[PDB]
RNA sequence: CCCGCCCCUUGCCUCUCGGCGCCGGCCCGAAGCGUUUACUUUGAAAAAAU
RNA sequence: GACGACCCAUUCGAACGUCUGCCCUAUCAACUUUCGAUGGUAGUCGCCGUGCCUACCAUGGUGACCACGGGUGACGGGGAAUCAGGGUUCGAUUCCGGAGAGGGAGCCUGAGAAACGGCUACCACAUCCAAGGAAGGCAGCAGGCGCGCAAAUUACCCACUCCCGACCCGGGGAGGUAGUGACGAAAAAUAACAAUACAGGACUCUUUCGAGGCCCUGUAAUUGGAAUGAGUCCACUUUAAAUCCUUUAACGAGGAUCCAUUGGAGGGCAAGUCUGGUCGCAGCAGCCGCGGUAAUUCCAGCUCCAAUAGCGUAUAUUAAAGUU
RNA sequence: UACCUGGUUGAUCCUGCCAGUAGCAUAUGCUUGUCUCAAAGAUUAAGCCAUGCAUGUCUAAGUACGCACGGCCGGUACAGUGAAACUGCGAAUGGCUCAUUAAAUCAGUUAUGGUUCCUUUGGUCGCUACUUGGAUAACUGUGGUAAUUC
């Protein structure tokens, strides 16, 4: 039976991104209901023994968080499984360590160190408009958060500069031909390019395409762009090697040069 | 019940069609006198080790050139081979490949190396050191007769630091019978 | 001697109060090295003491020689006592455990499931 | 075998609102789509394990 | 700070709906309808769209491009076996979707159930009794009967992966561990080496004979000494606690055992026109065929063949089959 | 490895099939030293089931007069450990099997502008009062039936 809502995830099924091994054991973290979807999560357990290597086993994972030594965009979580995401800013006070998650060009999160003096903000891509009671206007974001009267001119698809303390928006990159962007699903994930170009079909994905810094283009849907500059300036920092997917011809090359072996 | 496990598995051999036909098991009889194996299966993982490759090496071949996948699994299969002493820098292309004979992947075995390299009296008595524990390849002792030699470790394979044949405690019978001189032969 | 350590992968956790590696023992000749002549040695090597030093894994090679495990080297002898796993904090004795099989929990659960205001004589009298 | 020339060459139109030029006046990109399909080629989008 | 709470969004879903996609059957050719069948208008009901259901009205909808009826040892798919190229056959089975807890039916509580480790009633079974009454659901894990050609222990533990809870602490036959296991897959032992004696060849010498001889094979008698695990077994290591493997001290090989088997020997098809026995009997033989007193085919000894820690037989299926 | 071989005839050439041949998966026979993996009541009967076990849960933070243990003597909101019991939550996931079921289920593709949503995350929280009411469990005590988590 399937009356009711599940709550396990198997390890087969779950997303590949989180690069889990085969034959630890049938199960898999099943990230709790947050902001962020649970393909495009990485729950809080995997990002502290799989990648950080500072717990062992899951209880370990346990008892880091309990001692509020984590704190996910200001706030301290105290739940494992928590769905971080793409913009979310994980803060280890007692080391003095931050991080931004942001996609690896293979398409896959990556740890990415960040200063403690940019840990203070971080990008949202507006998802909605709306005009509330009395007639105030509102705004949704890609992570669930809800600001009350925004400048009356950013429209859906921007992006907007928040603080963690405040909220209340700085500033805002408007979407349109020029700007940077970075692009979050599908065949191209984790790839930066101006935006170059938008046709409109009607009633059914809008399709945009892009432009490498080494003239490769790539189309996409419009609903997996993610602008993140003002253009050829991307306002927050980046990952090594910047989005530009270099074939494995290319791959092979590198490797054999920096006879990158050992350390 | 779901259970943490890999059933992933394969076979690594096929029978031949003709069960009882001349021309074959006389030249089989000849491979494995030559090389001192064990069944007739011991010659029927070569055969196999090597018409897989004769595919791959083939469904290259008839891709066209300048193809990016063409390309990059050949220059990665040339390599695999010639790392292992079945082909020769100075060929280097995929129309020689198929130029490749069984007796080839049989050389390389460690068994092979171990007799040639000189360190035993036969190809039989190789086999008997090998899996004796006698041998070493780089600072590792190895038991296995099948062993395939790298191009580089070639000159690693030597007589083993814990044992008799160099540096090493005689063994069970050369202490049995030095014993009998002062257990045997003093008060015995 | 022959026996020796060596180190591999440091990294200094403070999240949980110790240090942790990997353990390389390069003993030809002998079988492998006890645990507790392992846990002196690491102290001789930082210095602290052979207490509060967990080690475990340690498997040997074919052929002899080497083998590699984990080791983890806590700062207070209480925070090992806290962060531990209970049974790695038996091993050399500072736990105990107790109740003798699942069979008799389970059961005294279930005869216990049945009665309402005090369960009394199915622990009080067994 | 990307341009325009014998009548045609993305086939035109006519505009309008907004950027690209010159010294207002005039020049060219976008909006309409070209009668419809099948075919072929390229992109997008497609769970993992096998 | 913990808790609760209206509504909005978000999350995990759920539900309904669009296009295309199915095995065999004509000894199934017309089917569907006031017992709603296709449509319209207004309502009932429901979380919402809807003949979903009621009232009035129209007479429609489907079919040789296979409707409707029947059969399926039919749960669908990701996939599996074989495979030049095309294909054929399989998919109860660890991932995803569906459906069901003896058969049918009805409902409580809840955000979520038409829930059975929940309740009520009928059908079929079955237990206790003081004959008034009460109680039940292993297609969860073990275990037992039955059925059959056909399938393991009434063990250990939450240490690992995860889930539940008021929760850093409790619980988990989910899950892990060990037992039985020739379903099946990988690696791989049961003899190596010298001397001596015979045997044989390139080479040297001798007109040859013959001799010297280096390279190999057997084969004998002994030996000759050396090598090593299968085992017995102290410790460490392993792990929740143990077992196994790996690491190590001590014992442990002369071959008459520390013993390799299963099927064949006319042909297809590798291997005997040996010897003893039986006499168209007993038997063999997938097919052709053997046996009637002189059996290369039966029964046995000897020798030889093929694969070998495996080989034979029955059956379903694929290639051979360009015999779909 | 894109392959054939025996058999109708006195002999020959054909059609044509039966037999051989190789893999696979269920059963079974003979045999068995080592070591790493690991399928296993599906087929018949979705037949029937003795016994045990498989779902419970407390923090600084709902309700503590069990003397049950308890300390420096006091509850003067009242200490502190805390059985039980009311309250909340979960029990609708997981596991097992394949009887039903052929435009059904299922797959890819799309839509809710035609709906509901415990929880998490972010919004939202101003048209006798220095604090109201009666009534239950655990606990004390008396019980009924052969019998039950009465
Ligand atoms: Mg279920
Ligand atoms: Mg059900
Ligand atoms: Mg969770
Ligand atoms: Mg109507
Ligand atoms: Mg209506
Ligand atoms: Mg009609
Ligand atoms: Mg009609
Ligand atoms: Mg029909
Ligand atoms: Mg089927
Ligand atoms: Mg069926
Ligand atoms: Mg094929
Ligand atoms: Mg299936
Ligand atoms: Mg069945
Ligand atoms: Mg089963
Ligand atoms: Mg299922
Ligand atoms: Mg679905
Ligand atoms: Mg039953
Ligand atoms: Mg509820
Ligand atoms: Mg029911
Ligand atoms: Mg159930
Ligand atoms: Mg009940
Ligand atoms: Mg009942
Ligand atoms: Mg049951
Ligand atoms: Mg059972
Ligand atoms: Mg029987
Ligand atoms: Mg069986
Ligand atoms: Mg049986
Ligand atoms: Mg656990
Ligand atoms: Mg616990
Ligand atoms: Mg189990
Ligand atoms: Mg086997
Ligand atoms: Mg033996
Ligand atoms: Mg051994
Ligand atoms: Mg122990
Ligand atoms: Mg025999
Ligand atoms: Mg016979
Ligand atoms: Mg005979
Ligand atoms: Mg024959
Ligand atoms: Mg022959
Ligand atoms: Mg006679
Ligand atoms: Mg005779
Ligand atoms: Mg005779
Ligand atoms: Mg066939
Ligand atoms: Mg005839
Ligand atoms: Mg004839
Ligand atoms: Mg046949
Ligand atoms: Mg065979
Ligand atoms: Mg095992
Ligand atoms: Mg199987
Ligand atoms: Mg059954
Ligand atoms: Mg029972
Ligand atoms: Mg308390
Ligand atoms: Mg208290
Ligand atoms: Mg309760
Ligand atoms: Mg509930
Ligand atoms: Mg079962
Ligand atoms: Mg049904
Ligand atoms: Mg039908
Ligand atoms: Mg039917
Ligand atoms: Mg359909
Ligand atoms: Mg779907
Ligand atoms: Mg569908
Ligand atoms: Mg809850
Ligand atoms: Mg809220």
């Amino acid at each position: 039976m399937a009356r009711g809502p599940k709550k396990h995830l198997k390890r087969v099924a779950a997303p590949k991104h989180w690069m889990l091994d085969k034959l630890t054991s049938v199960f898999a973290p099943r990230p709790s209901t947050g902001p962020h979807k649970l393909r495009e999560c990485l729950p809080l357990i995997i990002f502290l023994r799989n990648k950080l290597k500072y717990a062992l086993t899951g209880d370990e994972v346990k008892k880091i968080c309990m001692q509020r030594f984590i704190k996910i965009d200001g706030k301290v979580r105290a739940d494992i499984t928590y769905p971080a995401g793409f913009m979310d800013v994980i803060s280890i006070d007692k080391t003095g360590e931050n991080f931004r998650l942001i996609y690896d060009t293979k398409g896959r999160f990556a740890v990415h160190r960040i200063t403690p003096e940019e840990a203070k903000y971080k990008l949202c891509k507006v998802r909605k408009i709306f005009v509330g009671t009395k007639g105030i206007p509102h705004l949704v974001t890609h992570d669930a958060r809800t600001i009350r009267y925004p400048d009356p001119l950013i429209k859906m698809n921007d992006t907007i500069q928040i603080d963690l303390e405040t909220g209340k928006i700085t500033d805002f990159i408007k979407f349109d031909t020029g700007n940077l962007c970075m692009v979050t699903g599908g065949a191209n994930l984790g790839r930066i390019g101006v935006i170059t170009n938008r046709e409109r079909h009607p009633g059914s994905f809008d399709v945009v395409h892009v432009k490498d810094a080494n003239g490769n283009s790539f189309a996409t849907r419009l609903s997996n762009i993610f602008v993140i500059g003002k253009g050829n300036k991307p306002w927050i920092s980046l990952p090594r090697g910047k989005g530009i997917r270099l074939t494995i011809a290319e791959e092979r090359d590198k490797r054999l040069a920096a006879k990158q072996s050992s350390g | 019940m779901p259970v943490a496990r890999s059933w992933v598995c394969r076979k690594t051999y096929v029978t031949p069609r003709r069960p009882f036909e001349k021309s074959r098991l006389d030249q089989e009889l000849k491979l494995i006198g030559e090389y001192g194996l064990r069944n007739k299966r011991e010659v029927w993982r070569v055969k196999f080790t090597l018409a897989k490759i004769r595919k791959a090496a083939r469904e290259l071949l008839t891709l066209d050139e300048k193809d990016p996948r063409r390309l990059f699994e050949g220059n990665a299969l040339l390599r695999r081979l010639v790392r292992i002493g079945v082909l020769d820098e100075g060929k280097m292309k995929l129309d020689y490949i198929l130029g490749l004979k069984i007796e080839d992947f049989l050389e390389r075995r460690l068994q092979t190396q171990v007799f040639k390299l000189g360190l035993a009296k036969s190809i039989h008595h190789a086999r008997v050191l090998i899996r004796q524990r006698h041998i070493r390849v780089r600072k590792q002792v190895v038991n296995i007769p099948s062993f395939i030699v790298r191009l580089d470790s070639q000159k690693h394979i030597d007589f083993s630091l814990r044992s008799p044949y160099g540096g090493g405690r005689p063994g069970r019978v050369k202490r049995k019978n030095a014993k009998k001189g002062q257990g045997g032969a003093g008060a015995g | 001697d022959t026996v020796t350590i060596r180190t591999r992968k440091f990294m200094t956790n403070r999240l949980l109060q110790r240090k942790q590696m990997v353990i390389d023992v390069l003993h030809p000749g002998k079988a492998t090295v006890p645990k507790t002549e392992i846990q002196e040695k690491l102290a001789k090597m930082y210095k602290t003491t052979p207490d509060v030093i967990f080690v475990f894994g340690f498997r040997t090679h074919f052929g002899g020689g080497k083998t590699t495990g984990f080791g983890m080297i806590y700062d207070s002898l209480d925070y090992a006592k806290k962060n531990e796993p209970k049974h790695r904090l038996a091993r050399h004795g500072l736990y105990e455990k107790k109740k003798t099989s699942r069979k008799q929990r389970k059961e005294r659960k279930n005869r216990m499931k049945k009665v309402r205001g005090t369960a009394k004589a199915n622990v009080g009298a067994g």
